[PDB]
């Protein structure tokens, strides 16, 4: 009918990271993909023989992030490792969608936050090979416990339970 | 607006808190998303003029006490600061009338903003004979006639002169002593001053919108209803506005009923549909019956933010706020039988609250029927001008490229309304089309300063009536009927024979 | 026996639209302009013969040059930003003409590519100290439609309706 | 009306910062200069026509050339180790000028390539004992950035709101 | 925001081995990822239906080295053949990053060290092909118990835990 805004791109979003208490002002180029996952079980109505879908037992599934392993990320090293080891403290993932072309962000909306997660693998090195030409990724694995959406003037995602 | 300055009469450093007063929205220069109120202050602080309007607290600070006040408070709650609010006081013109007490001979002289006009007065004159000349002289003078307007008063005895230009300062005297000089100032405006300042105080270049003058329609009588009307409709259909009036009906005690109303609508007159007729009197919160205008504009304004700009002011899913009744309640069938002849009506639906029920305009034209076509025509005109008053007082190098770069333009530009989604069509071929290259342009008219453009465009159209056709099935049969019936429907559909009948009632 | 020449290669003027903004600038070379069916393959089983099934349109990337003379720096600035905005687009317009010199005798409407995002711009081309051709400067586009509404001939008219 | 005529391939003049050394040689060629578009591709749902959307922009490898000469042997020490030093970067300078032998004629800024790295250094062209050409020192840069400051044209700049 | 210290690569990272007594000077060309893993169990708070992940159980994954197969690399195959023999015997694995242009590296920071690691698997020969023209492999996996670090002016695997 109209074709009036292009899509998002797969670069169009900037990852952040609050670790326990600390703001780490640290960027992620690559994050794994984001759902809320229903685990499900079978059952029928006794009125037919078609297998139906019981929706149950919400998760939110893992969440990789990656970004070059440069100096200055011996503190995200440290602050991730230590994270799990204060029942208290949890990791925030702040995803802002945008329509970057270089470094001309144009945010639209607020951030999508994943909310309490834990770490549950830190790899500073993906790998060593003398003779490879890669960059080096640090990667980090974390199991978020909500998602919701902060700031600005859209709202990405918004669970209904309570009202 | 506020809640960024609480922080700068502060030097000391630190972190303070304010507790949020409200922002106000802003808003766009989009061509249609404003309203002009013509209306009467006592207090002429901005005669003839549009001036902007922040809100009813701002309307009542600048113009004090008017009959508008009800209709502005009307459009602020339903247009929730969207869309701007214009207010034009209508300038009351200065007018001196002169006695001619007798027919003494002798000279004498009339003076009009510094000009002096002789007067002589033989044997056999008479006091209407000498008025009748000092008339026709001030009338017939080059200077005076644009300036003032003679005509006779009560009294044949009795000349009347008034300002043609209010604004300007206008003054008389006399030298004679039959010649008896009286200022005088209406000290409320009259129907000649509302259609001087609808018909001359509007800019080409200002915002297009909507433009009402409730409280002229629910003061003035039929005759002059008609002839601010008329007004009305001539300052829409100008060449140069292309712009959208709202008719009120007069006072419910003279227009009672739904026949009365379509009445003077039959002798209301747009022939291309730029002025739609509404009904029933807003009662609003503070029980005044306010003509439906603002109201209805407010809400349009609103509706073109959130719906689209292609939707027309009426529906059950954008009602009414700031009022709690209608003055009359109009019957089903006096809607049908109103509907077609360009009454749109207001009605109070339950479960609904008080909602326009009409979107059709005042034109005998089929293919201007509803208000919303009127207004994306208007919205389209409007853009290209808007985009056009950058490309006047150009030259025309050797190139001709300038002609080529309107085409360029216009279609930006008319790329910009199909995604806004004015036009019916999956794509801009289906949607529109322009011509204005060097191809239409003639030498001779260019030496004058003349381009021609020429612009096709398909408006979206609305649902007005929705039928629903259902069957009743027996048990069992519900697959072979429905088969059987949805292909002779798509092929008859198919085949343009589905219109091939006669209409029942 | 022929009544009326056909175009010759030098015989269509190029323009562009980059976004609110509208260049006077005009392009010398562009490449082909095609409507492609990208095919898959099928059988009807009543024989082994391959039929082709058309499908998934596409309009291939469009790629215009031309000289890089001073007053190229507005296009240069202009093309580098169109994509930052997901409002705006590139249009291109491409009037033929019968040109002797500078003669243009145009008839019919003119092709537009319409929501064109840029993919390439090459304001050199290459540099030799000792080169002798002239600079070109390039652009490539990706078309998303294409119509012709502009004249008297309608000549890239789709199947709408 | 044929006034400023446009820029010839030989109309540039190119230099070199590399780390923080200043080399005042200059060089005689150089490969396309380029912003690229990685494109993806999607649909609408409404049509089965693919649209392009950009992203991951790259400013691909510039190779630049010049006569392999006596004093080139600090050009190349310098070019071996830039990579080395993390912090160290080729900055390549591009000055459009209408030159006439030795006379120029400068206008506008001058077009930097920034943060550059070496991809590939070859001081000798190749070898043939009976050969007649001039050896050419080849340097490839890949480049992050592309900008301009100087003069008073701006050839370059990136939507920065 | 600028790019001002460009990132680490995988050819940036120097492997050394100290096999029980024996400090080992051969260098070697690869090694596996080097992480802290968190084994993961699944709960709920009762006051609601979503999957909550409790970390436990760290856990630092096997690490697998690997060389070229040179002459002289006989000491360090008995060697590791014979660590395990003796359970007061461990390998330690350091890993020093640094920019190497040619033979250039420039260090920074200490040593990540993998402490008290076990020999799983050694593979002299990764295989045998006549008519093969790739480099023999030695290949070595070996499983740490603690991570490190202490040689340089960085230390970018500080745990909280040991003493």
């Amino acid at each position: 009918m109209a074709v009036s805004k292009r899509p998002f791109s797969i670069n169009s979003f900037a990852v952040n990271l609050n670790i326990g208490n600390f703001v780490d002002a640290r960027y992620w180029s690559k994050c794994s993909k984001i759902e809320k996952t229903y685990n499900t079980g079978e059952y029928s109505d006794g009125q037919s023989n078609i297998i139906y879908t019981l929706p149950g037992a919400i998760k939110y599934p893992e969440v990789v992030l990656s970004k070059a392993f440069s100096p200055g990320d011996e503190e995200l090293i440290n602050r991730l490792i230590a994270v799990n080891s204060d029942p208290i403290a949890w990791v925030t993932v702040f995803i802002q969608p945008m329509y970057r072309d270089g470094y001309y962000n144009v945010p639209q909306g607020g951030k999508i936050i994943l909310e309490f997660c834990t770490v549950a693998r830190a790899t500073p090195i993906n790998e060593i090979d003398t003779i490879g030409s890669n960059a080096a990724m640090f990667e980090c694995a974390l199991n978020p416990s909500r998602i919701r959406s902060d700031g600005g003037n859209i709202n990405w995602w918004s669970e209904p339970a309570a009202q | 607006m506020t809640n960024f300055l609480n922080g700068v009469n502060i030097g000391t450093p630190g972190a303070y808190a304010f507790y949020q007063t409200t922002q106000s929205r802003p808003i766009n220069v989009e061509p249609f998303r404003t309203c002009y109120m013509v209306g009467f202050a006592s207090n002429g602080v901005n005669k003839n003029v549009p001036t902007r309007i922040s809100n009813l607290t701002d309307f009542t600070n600048v113009y004090g006490t008017s009959a508008s006040t009800n209709s502005v408070d009307l459009f602020f709650k339903n247009s929730q600061g969207f869309g701007n609010l214009y207010f034009v006081n209508v300038a009351i013109p200065t007018r001196y009338q002169i006695v001619v007490t007798a027919a003494t001979a002798g000279s004498y002289s009339v003076t009009v903003n510094g000009v002096t006009k002789a007067i002589t007065v033989v044997g056999g004159a008479t006091t209407t004979t000498i008025a009748a000349d000092v008339i026709s002289a001030i009338n017939n003078d080059t200077v005076l006639n644009k300036e003032v307007l003679a005509t006779v008063g009560g009294t044949s005895s009795t000349v009347v002169i008034t300002s043609k230009k209010p604004t300007n300062t206008t003054t008389a005297a006399v030298t004679g002593v039959i010649f008896t000089l009286t200022t005088t100032t209406g000290t409320s405006p009259s129907v000649a001053d509302y259609v001087y300042t609808i018909n001359n105080t509007f800019d080409p270049a200002l915002e297009a919108g909507f433009v009402i003058a409730p409280e002229a329609f629910s003061t003035f009588t039929k005759s002059d209803r008609l002839s601010i009307q008329v007004a009305l409709e001539n300052l829409c259909s100008a060449y140069r506005y292309q712009w959208a009036a709202l008719i009120d009906s007069g006072a419910m005690s003279e227009i009672s009923n739904t026949d009365r109303a379509i009445a003077e609508a039959a002798t209301y007159n747009s022939v291309q549909g730029h002025c739609s007729y509404y009904y029933p009197y807003l009662i609003n919160l503070d029980d005044q019956q306010v003509p439906p205008s603002a109201a209805v504009a407010g809400m349009a304004l609103y509706r073109f933010v959130i719906d689209g700009f292609a939707e027309p002011p009426a529906g059950v899913n954008f009602p009414l706020k700031g009022v709690k009744n209608v003055a009359y309640k109009v019957t089903w069938e006096e809607q049908n039988v109103a509907n077609p002849e360009g009454v749109n009506c207001i009605l109070n639906k339950e479960n609904y609250g008080i909602v326009v029920w009409g979107a059709r305009t005042l034109s005998a034209d089929p293919n201007i029927v509803f208000i919303s076509t009127r207004i994306i025509l208007n919205i389209v005109i409007n853009t290209l001008n808007r985009g056009y008053d950058f490309d006047i007082f150009n030259s025309v190098g050797g190139t001709a490229t300038v002609l080529d770069n309107i085409q360029r333009k216009t279609n930006t530009l008319l790329t910009t309304l199909y995604q806004a989604g004015l036009f019916y069509g999956q794509t801009t071929s289906e949607a529109f089309s322009v011509l204005g290259d060097a191809s239409v342009q003639v030498p001779s008219l260019l030496q004058q300063g003349l381009v021609n453009m020429f612009i096709w465009v398909v408006p979206s159209t609305i649902i007005e009536r929705l039928i629903i056709n259902i069957k009743q099935t027996a048990i069992g049969d519900l697959e072979a009927t429905v088969a059987l019936d949805t292909a002779a429907l798509q092929s008859s559909v198919e085949e343009g024979t589905a219109t091939e009948g006669t209409a029942p009632v």
